[PDB]
């Protein structure tokens, strides 16, 4: 799951399977902010049965 | 004995270490390449300034 965490400031990392730790705080924002943005709907209501 | 030439006229059991592997995933940057490109033309002394000064003869050289 290493790609997750790569997408905002890896520009210079070489490796596909490496990434840089220095940002991992950046990325976990950034992947904090979509996680809030995504779920951002109305609850709704469909139907029933006894 | 050895001979160096001259550069300008004269008056004439397992083996294998376990941590040599080669995984290399590192780009330098800058890039060796540029900067000793640079450096290389760094490394050029400056221009000899020869004119006006006599010659082995006595006559000054020059225009």
């Amino acid at each position: 799951n290493i790609h997750l965490f790569k997408q905002l400031l890896n520009t210079e990392t070489l490796s596909v399977r490496g990434a840089n730790p220095l940002m991992f705080r950046a990325n976990v924002l950034h992947m904090l902010l979509e996680f809030v943005l995504d779920n951002l709907y109305l609850n709704r209501h469909t139907g029933f049965s006894q | 004995m050895k001979r160096i030439p001259r550069k300008t006229k004269g008056k004439s059991p397992a083996t294998t270490e376990p941590g040599t592997s080669n995984r290399e995933q590192y780009k330098a940057r800058p890039g060796i390449a540029s900067v000793q490109r640079a450096t290389e033309s760094a490394e050029m002394p400056m221009k000899n300034n020869d004119e006006g000064t006599p010659d082995k003869k006595g006559n000054t050289k020059g225009d």
